[PDB]
């Protein structure tokens, strides 16, 4: 979908974070609750996660 | 290349490796004789290449150099040919490499950035690189035209 | 920097005094004069990339010669040097509409220029065809106020006037 | 020299840029309060032949070594040039409040100004007194809070001017030291 | 021909100011003449005299309470029967010039003032010297300023009309004839008593010698150090306040410099050095990509064109023209703008600019290693690891004498 | 991260008093100037991608950076520029609307200049770039709003210097 | 050769590696203030 | 200042001896070929005037960040002040070549011009590419391998004042290095 | 010269009002006789600008060849480094006279004096005359026995810390012997 995190790419590239810390910038993102949070129940949103 | 691949690829499964990567780098190598041969003959003919390349591409696109186009008059039509200059080289480098690792990363990875960052038609360019395949493919043999127009066709891919 | 202050402060400075009414009246005009040429600062300064195209193929135009080998506009960055001096122009009147005075034009584009003009053999009658150019093509009331192409023409022909 | 326009020029020349719309609102408030300035040196000059009286016998009953034998304000021709720095650097401290930046005050007065004080064997934090006085005497006078002569003024905020004014001594209090 | 007469020529005929003072530092700064009109308001005539009084006393104290020899030789000059060069001349044989910068001068330090205060420059050679040493010692003072400034320098470089200034004057016929003048006329502050040391000599500061430095540039040919022509020198004050990328004025010496920081300095300097060397044999035919193109994209990009304005129709759409000398060439504001970005974005000019930055930087750091035995170190630094040895026990650099008692 | 409304409230509140005069003139000050700050960041939204085209054309499009051997020869390596130089323009734009050049260091300065020399970025083009970039946003939201546009700039030029 | 080499691996790489020394975000080494101020041996009145 | 007769003479008071005919077979030699000196040195004097603009700019092609605000080639006083010590110093090499001697160029052009080009920010690894394009270019004329401009000489070898008008310009490069 | 007394802290936030973990009894115990040791230290520098121009001309006076040419303070930078010296001097005995130790003085002012003025020269006879004569002044201040300046202390005495100052003089006086 042509997508971009050109902000958290630019944090883990140069290592200023860690992949972690890429993965958890990516779960509070917008565009992952949009995808996995706001479809679903709080129930199937622990399972998703 | 093939060879840093093959390693990157069992460097992150932990292991060494398989017959089959060592069995190919031992197949590479043994090609490496054949592939210097491939990349001298695009070596000295860039002239050709490039010349007829940028041929090719202003009688299928006079768009791009007509007044109003990207490469109009004597400047942008010599940076016209520069950047064929330049993807004929990635190529020179990816026959040697046995992939389109060096390809890869320099010329392709954000290239659409670049070129819509710059006001050129990013197809347009995409349709330079192919006219350089039919003179490239022009001066070699079926077995080796089977490579070199191999290598243009994935830069055609991955510019558009 | 020859301006208003740096007269009043330049001559009191060599006459030893404080500055008295004669110096604080000086830039009293700096207050009313200056609400006109800071427009004229504002406006080209916006506009800037568009005066210097509009004004430096009139230096083509009108001497066409300038293309020819062997002369000062020969090939691709010799004309790029020469749309570069009609901006360096273009800016020190920017910088002269700014200060107050003269001080950035007699000091930096001024105060050498017919030593290297002649030195590089540039012809010093086609820069003076841009500016008078820049001057001719200055309508009063669209361009700027009516004050304000006063004070950006009296520096531009005060450029021609030492140019030529 | 400089002034305050002229800053701003061979900064923005710096960056090979025109004065365009963001360093014009620098100069057009600084011409906002340009009555301000001029009522601000006003209060500086009137005073001026006093103000250099009042600052170098005050740094005499601070330090009175000076006017002792062997000293740097005992003899009364030694005496006289140092009421004339006092108002020298007073001078080219209000022509730097008057132009609005401090290169008349760094390339005139304090140019070759410390190894004058050395060579001339002038006590150097004696000086610092003679210039400080003046300091604390011009922010008491453009805050027109001046214990004996308060000037008359159209009111309203002027502490700009006076941090002006306390930033252009501590620039000579600091070049000979 | 760049500069076509100097100025101890006289200004011919089609000139105000002359041509080396035009594009020299004389247009930026206080050194200017300031020429005496022909009748003149006393407002304008004390403007004359307070220049006068500037120059050949060289910003002396002058006491205006007594002027006691002075009113004579003033009303001389208010009337008009003495000119400006009869009123310097006057001035430098009264008592209080005497008694400034004679009655305890050497014969070296009276001449380097008379350098400074009767002409513009300093004293160029050792015989040039040598012959107003002879001049006076033979024929006294009073015909050695009468000899000083009779000859053919005063009268072509200020006539009898204009007070003396310092002459900036572009072309120095030794290049320590600048050196020198910057030297002596030290900076708008410092006076020719502090300069001397006249004051500090002196029994409260009055009947003081007036000693001289620079006694021995003038009899080797010896420059002047870098921080006396550049830190307490008039070049501060007619300073152009430029953006100039590699500073001219010197940083004040820092307190606990350290060896540690000197010698990686002098490494990154020599590693600058040694890269600049290579990066500029291959300037400006290798660095450019775009050049090796130009000769057919230049002439793929000659085929049609177009007169008026208008055409490139292109199926019947305007998509006109620009028709200037610019866009004919295809270039932009973004073209020529590209030279004035040439300091960040150049790479022999990057090193250029870092070379003379350190080097600048080294230049003051390894001249504050003047100071050795009882001065307070520190550490800035963190301590590392990285030291260099004290291995100085034989011979390792040995510059070549071939006559070790050669007899 | 304070925009004019929290660092004055935060003063007034450090010291625990209430928004006196002086306090809410500030604020008065800010919100006159509130219709201008939104027309200039409606622009530059607009135009984002034209700016920042203008920017790196009219400083470092030529020069040797842009060459084999510079700075920003590879692909990857001009796409990390514009893709930079997004953040300049875009950052500066947020500290335009709040008044307060807070959310810069916080998120733009601290740890930029450590980072471009472990790069090795030239902080001189990257300053030029910012300054051209400077130059052209004056001409789309006019003199005061280039002028309030253009005071976050060089505060990014300062501290990334 | 150009003299300003980069950082970085893989392809269009200049053989040296990234951040100068394989750190991209490198932990400081510095003290605080008053204790940089402490090895200082100077600031010890302040 | 002395020439090619004169430096052999205080060669020779050094010594307090006659110049004798074992000593002279230089000097004969030297007048034996003063035609080709003065035949040498014209050639550079009639295209002083561009010699400077090929060299002063030539250094401006391999740097171009001196035109660039900033760089010590910029504003028109600046490059009409490099262009004036661009013939200041093939003035005094061309003095040399005629005298033969390098004792003009070191007592008046040379004394000084490392300090002097410290004090004003001058960088001095440019000026030696100012000073090896004049260079390349006076050994150049000399030979008449001049690429767009032969003149009339001469039959004959001429590379010996070539290499003494080398000689004379790597002693301005060693001056202010 | 303001560790020379302790504070005490009494705000939160500091990490001395509680977690001091000491008071400092040493210096507590030197406001006990604080006042009279103020006054003495205003005794001294209230006329340290007097008393280093007594002292350097005193042995100028006495000895006379270092004011000739070829002495050690003939030039105008050798005659500024000597009336700075004793300035700094004065100053470390009266950080010593104020801290009521010589801790400060013995390395900050002493520890490599004595290699230093051998090492420029510097006539050490003649030193620790300009330093006797500074403790020969600085008790006839403190005991106010001055004959040209009297100072309105308080009633008392001050014998007791003249002898202290004294013992630091000639401290400074055997570290360049
Ligand atoms: C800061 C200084 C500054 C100026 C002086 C103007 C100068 C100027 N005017 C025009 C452009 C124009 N200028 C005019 C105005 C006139 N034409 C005439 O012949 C009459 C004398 C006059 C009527 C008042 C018109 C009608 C145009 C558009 C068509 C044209 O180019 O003539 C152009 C070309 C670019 C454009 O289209 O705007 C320029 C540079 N603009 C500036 O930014
Ligand atoms: C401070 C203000 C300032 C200026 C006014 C200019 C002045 C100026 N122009 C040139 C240099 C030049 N200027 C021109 C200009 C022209 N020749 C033509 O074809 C036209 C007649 C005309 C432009 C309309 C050319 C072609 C050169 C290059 C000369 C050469 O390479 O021989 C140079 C020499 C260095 C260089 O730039 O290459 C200088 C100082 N530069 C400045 O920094
Ligand atoms: C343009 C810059 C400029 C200045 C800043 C002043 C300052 C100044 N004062 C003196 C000269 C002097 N200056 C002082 C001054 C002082 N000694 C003290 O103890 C006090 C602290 C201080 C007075 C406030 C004294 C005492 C002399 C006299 C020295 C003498 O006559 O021998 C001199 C040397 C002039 C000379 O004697 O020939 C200068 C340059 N004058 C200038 O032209
Ligand atoms: C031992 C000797 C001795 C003195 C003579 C005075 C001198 C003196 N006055 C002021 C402080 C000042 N001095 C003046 C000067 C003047 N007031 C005027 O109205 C006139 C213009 C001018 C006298 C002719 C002014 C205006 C102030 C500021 C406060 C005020 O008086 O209103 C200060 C600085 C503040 C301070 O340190 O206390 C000093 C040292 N004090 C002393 O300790
Ligand atoms: C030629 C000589 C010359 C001057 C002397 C000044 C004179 C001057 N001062 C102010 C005007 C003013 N001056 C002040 C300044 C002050 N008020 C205070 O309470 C502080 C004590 C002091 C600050 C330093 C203020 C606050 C105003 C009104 C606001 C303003 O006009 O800027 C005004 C504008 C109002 C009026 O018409 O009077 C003028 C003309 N301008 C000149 O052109
Ligand atoms: C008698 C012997 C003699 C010389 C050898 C020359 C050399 C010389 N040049 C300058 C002065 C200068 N010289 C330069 C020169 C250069 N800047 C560059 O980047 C280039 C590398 C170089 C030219 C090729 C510049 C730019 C100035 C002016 C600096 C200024 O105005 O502040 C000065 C100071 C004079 C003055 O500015 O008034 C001198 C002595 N002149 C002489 O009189
Ligand atoms: C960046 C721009 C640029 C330049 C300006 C030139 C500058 C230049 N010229 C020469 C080399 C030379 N330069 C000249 C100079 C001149 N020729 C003449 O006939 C005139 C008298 C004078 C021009 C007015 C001469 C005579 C030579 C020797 C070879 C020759 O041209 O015949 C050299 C050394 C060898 C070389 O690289 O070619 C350089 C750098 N080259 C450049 O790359
Ligand atoms: C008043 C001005 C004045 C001059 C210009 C010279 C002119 C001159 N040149 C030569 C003569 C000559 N000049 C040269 C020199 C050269 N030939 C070459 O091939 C080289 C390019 C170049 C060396 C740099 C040679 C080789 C001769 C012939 C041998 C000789 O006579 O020295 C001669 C002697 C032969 C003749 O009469 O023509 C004269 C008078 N003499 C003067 O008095
Ligand atoms: C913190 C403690 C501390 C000090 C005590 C001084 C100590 C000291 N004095 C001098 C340096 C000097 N000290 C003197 C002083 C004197 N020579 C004499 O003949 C007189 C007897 C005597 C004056 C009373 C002189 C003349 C020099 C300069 C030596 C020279 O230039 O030849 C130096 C060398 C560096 C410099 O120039 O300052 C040092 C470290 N400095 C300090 O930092
Ligand atoms: C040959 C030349 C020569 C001199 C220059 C003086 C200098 C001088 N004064 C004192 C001695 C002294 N010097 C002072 C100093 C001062 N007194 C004051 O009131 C002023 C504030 C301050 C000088 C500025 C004091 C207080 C004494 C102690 C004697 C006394 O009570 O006055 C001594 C030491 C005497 C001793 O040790 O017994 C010397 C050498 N005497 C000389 O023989
Ligand atoms: C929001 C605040 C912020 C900034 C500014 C930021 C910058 C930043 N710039 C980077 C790289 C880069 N930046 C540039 C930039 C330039 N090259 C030039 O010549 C010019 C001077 C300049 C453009 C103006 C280049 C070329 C790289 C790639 C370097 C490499 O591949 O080695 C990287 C490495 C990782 C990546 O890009 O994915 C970071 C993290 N990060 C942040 O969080
Ligand atoms: C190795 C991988 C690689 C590529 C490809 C590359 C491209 C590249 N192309 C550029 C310009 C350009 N490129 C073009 C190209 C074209 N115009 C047309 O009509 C055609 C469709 C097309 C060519 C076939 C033009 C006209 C410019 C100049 C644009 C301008 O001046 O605004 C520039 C800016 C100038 C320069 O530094 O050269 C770069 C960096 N850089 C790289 O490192």
């Amino acid at each position: 979908y042509g997508f971009s995190f050109s902000v958290l790419e630019s944090q883990v590239k140069n290592g200023q974070i860690s992949i972690k810390e890429f993965v958890r910038s990516l779960g509070k993102s917008s565009v992952y609750q949009k995808q996995f949070y706001q479809p679903y129940v709080n129930s199937r949103v622990v399972e998703l996660a | 290349s093939i060879v840093t691949k093959s390693i990157v690829n069992a460097d992150a499964e932990a292991r060494y490796l398989s017959p089959g990567e060592l069995d190919r780098i031992k197949s590479f190598v043994l090609s490496g004789q054949r592939r210097l041969r491939i990349a001298q003959t695009l070596t000295e003919n860039r002239e050709r290449i490039v010349k007829q390349g940028g041929q090719q591409l202003f009688q299928r696109r006079p768009d791009v150099v007509s007044p109003g186009g990207n490469a109009y008059g004597e400047e942008m039509t010599a940076t016209c040919l520069r950047d064929l200059d330049y993807y004929l080289r990635l190529v020179t480098y990816g026959i040697i490499a046995g992939d389109v690792t060096p390809i890869e990363e320099i010329g392709l990875v954000g290239v659409k950035e670049m070129y819509s960052a710059l006001g050129t038609p990013i197809s347009g360019v995409a349709e330079g690189i192919r006219c350089m395949k039919d003179v490239a493919c022009s001066l070699l043999s079926g077995e080796d035209a089977a490579e070199v127009g191999f290598y243009f066709d994935y830069t055609l891919a991955a510019m558009q | 920097m020859k301006s208003v202050i740096t007269t009043v402060v330049s001559a009191a400075d060599a006459a030893g005094r404080f500055p008295s009414n004669s110096d604080l009246e000086s830039i009293q005009g700096n207050i009313q004069r200056s609400a006109a040429r800071l427009e004229a600062a504002e406006k080209l300064a916006g506009n800037h990339e568009a005066v210097v195209k509009e004004a430096g193929d009139a230096c083509f135009a009108k001497y066409a010669y300038l293309k020819n080998p062997g002369e000062a506009g020969e090939n691709q960055e010799k004309i790029n040097k020469c749309y570069r001096d009609v901006d360096h122009y273009m800016r020190l009147v920017n910088y002269c509409l700014v200060v107050g005075g003269t001080g950035p034009l007699d000091e930096w584009g001024i105060a050498g220029a017919r030593e290297v003009y002649r030195t590089l053999n540039l012809p010093t009658s086609a820069y003076v065809a841009s500016i008078a150019y820049t001057r001719d093509r200055l309508c009063v009331p669209r361009d700027m106020s009516a004050q304000a192409g006063v004070e950006f023409s009296a520096y531009l022909d005060y450029l021609i006037n030492a140019l030529s | 020299m400089l002034d305050a326009f002229s800053r701003v020029v061979v900064n923005s020349d710096a960056k090979a840029a025109y004065v365009g719309g963001s360093d014009l609102q620098a100069l057009k408030s600084f011409i906002a309060d340009g009555n301000k300035r001029l009522d601000a040196v006003n209060s500086i000059v009137s005073n001026a032949s006093c103000m250099v009286s009042d600052a170098v016998s005050g740094m005499i009953c601070e330090n009175p070594g000076l006017i002792s034998p062997g000293g740097n304000c005992y003899t009364n021709r030694r005496m006289a040039a140092c009421l004339r720095d006092g108002e020298i650097i007073l001078r080219y401290v209000s022509y730097a409040l008057l132009a609005g930046d401090a290169s008349v005050l760094e390339d005139r007065c304090l140019n070759g100004l410390k190894e004058t004080y050395i060579a001339l064997g002038v006590p150097t934090n004696s000086s610092i007194r003679a210039v400080s006085i003046m300091k604390a005497q011009a922010v008491a006078f453009i805050t027109n809070t001046a214990t004996e002569r308060k000037m008359s003024f159209a009111a309203g905020d002027c502490t700009s001017l006076a941090s002006e004014v306390a930033s252009y001594f501590d620039r000579v209090g600091a070049a000979i030291s | 021909k760049v500069v076509d007469r100097l100025d101890s020529q006289p200004s011919a005929a089609f000139e105000q100011t002359k041509q080396v003072y035009t594009f020299s530092r004389y247009i930026l700064g206080p050194h200017r003449a300031v020429v005496a009109p022909v009748a003149m308001d006393p407002s304008e005539k004390e403007v004359v005299l307070r220049a006068v009084y500037r120059q050949v006393f060289g910003n002396a104290y002058i006491m205006e309470e007594e002027r006691a020899e002075l009113r004579v030789m003033e009303s001389q000059f208010l009337l008009g029967e003495l000119s400006v060069k009869e009123l310097v001349r006057a001035l430098a044989k009264s008592s209080t010039y005497k008694v400034r910068f004679f009655e305890g001068a050497v014969q070296y330090r009276f001449i380097e003032l008379c350098f400074k205060h009767l002409l513009g420059r300093a004293p160029d050679n050792h015989e040039e010297i040598a012959v107003h040493m002879r001049k006076y010692q033979q024929e006294g003072y009073d015909a050695e300023i009468d000899s000083y400034l009779d000859a053919g320098e005063y009268d072509n470089v200020f006539g009898d009309d204009t007070v003396p200034f310092l002459r900036f004057r572009g072309v120095y016929t030794p290049c320590d004839s600048f050196n020198r003048q910057c030297a002596l006329q030290g900076g708008w502050a410092n006076s020719d008593k502090a300069m001397g040391g006249a004051a500090l000599s002196g029994y409260n500061g009055s009947d003081g010698r007036q000693m001289s430095t620079m006694i021995g540039n003038y009899i080797s040919g010896k420059p002047i150090p870098y921080e006396k022509v550049a830190a307490d020198t008039p070049l501060k004050s007619t300073a152009p306040n430029w953006y100039a990328r590699p500073n001219p004025a010197l940083a004040p010496q820092p307190a606990y410099v350290s060896a540690k920081e000197i010698a990686e300095l002098r490494s990154r300097v020599s590693k600058l050095e040694a890269a600049w060397s290579v990066a500029v044999k291959q300037s400006a035919a290798a660095k450019d990509t775009v050049e090796t193109w130009r000769a057919a994209a230049k002439e793929m990009a000659a085929m049609r064109g177009i007169s008026p304005m208008g055409e490139a129709y292109f199926g019947g759409i305007a998509q006109k023209v620009d028709n200037g000398a610019l866009a004919q060439l295809g270039n932009k504001a973004s073209s020529y703008k590209k030279y004035l970005y040439a300091i960040e974005t150049d790479e022999v000019s990057r090193l250029e600019v870092d070379l003379e930055e350190a080097k600048g930087q080294l230049r003051v750091l390894e001249a504050a290693m003047a100071k050795s035995t009882p001065m307070t170190r520190t550490a800035e630094f963190k301590t590392l690891t990285k030291n260099v040895a004290a291995v100085t026990a034989a011979e390792k650099a040995d510059p070549l004498s071939k006559r070790p008692r050669i007899s | 991260m304070q925009d004019a409304i929290t660092s004055v409230i935060n003063a007034a509140d450090v010291q625990g008093k209430y928004l006196d005069a002086n306090s809410v003139e500030k604020l008065r000050g800010y919100f006159q100037t509130g219709e201008l700050r939104v027309r200039a960041a409606a622009t530059i939204a607009a135009n984002a991608a034209t700016i920042i085209k203008e920017a790196v054309a009219k400083s470092l499009l030529y020069s040797d950076i842009t060459r084999p051997g510079g700075n920003m020869y590879t692909t990857r390596r001009y796409a990390a520029c514009i893709r930079d130089l997004d953040y300049y323009l875009r950052y500066a734009t947020y500290g335009m609307l709040a008044g307060d050049p807070s959310i810069l260091d916080e998120r733009v300065l601290n740890g930029l200049k450590e980072t471009y020399n472990s790069l090795g970025v030239p902080i001189g083009a990257t300053i030029q770039a910012i300054q051209a970039m400077k130059e052209v946003t004056g001409s789309l939201v006019g003199s005061d709003a280039g002028k309030e546009m253009g005071l976050y700039f060089d505060y990014i030029c300062s501290g990334l210097s | 050769r150009t003299a300003y080499p980069y950082t970085g691996s893989g392809y269009g790489s200049a053989g040296v590696p990234y951040g100068q020394d394989t750190y991209g975000y490198k932990a400081t080494t510095a003290k605080s203030i008053t204790e940089t101020a402490a090895q200082a041996g100077v600031f010890n009145t302040f």
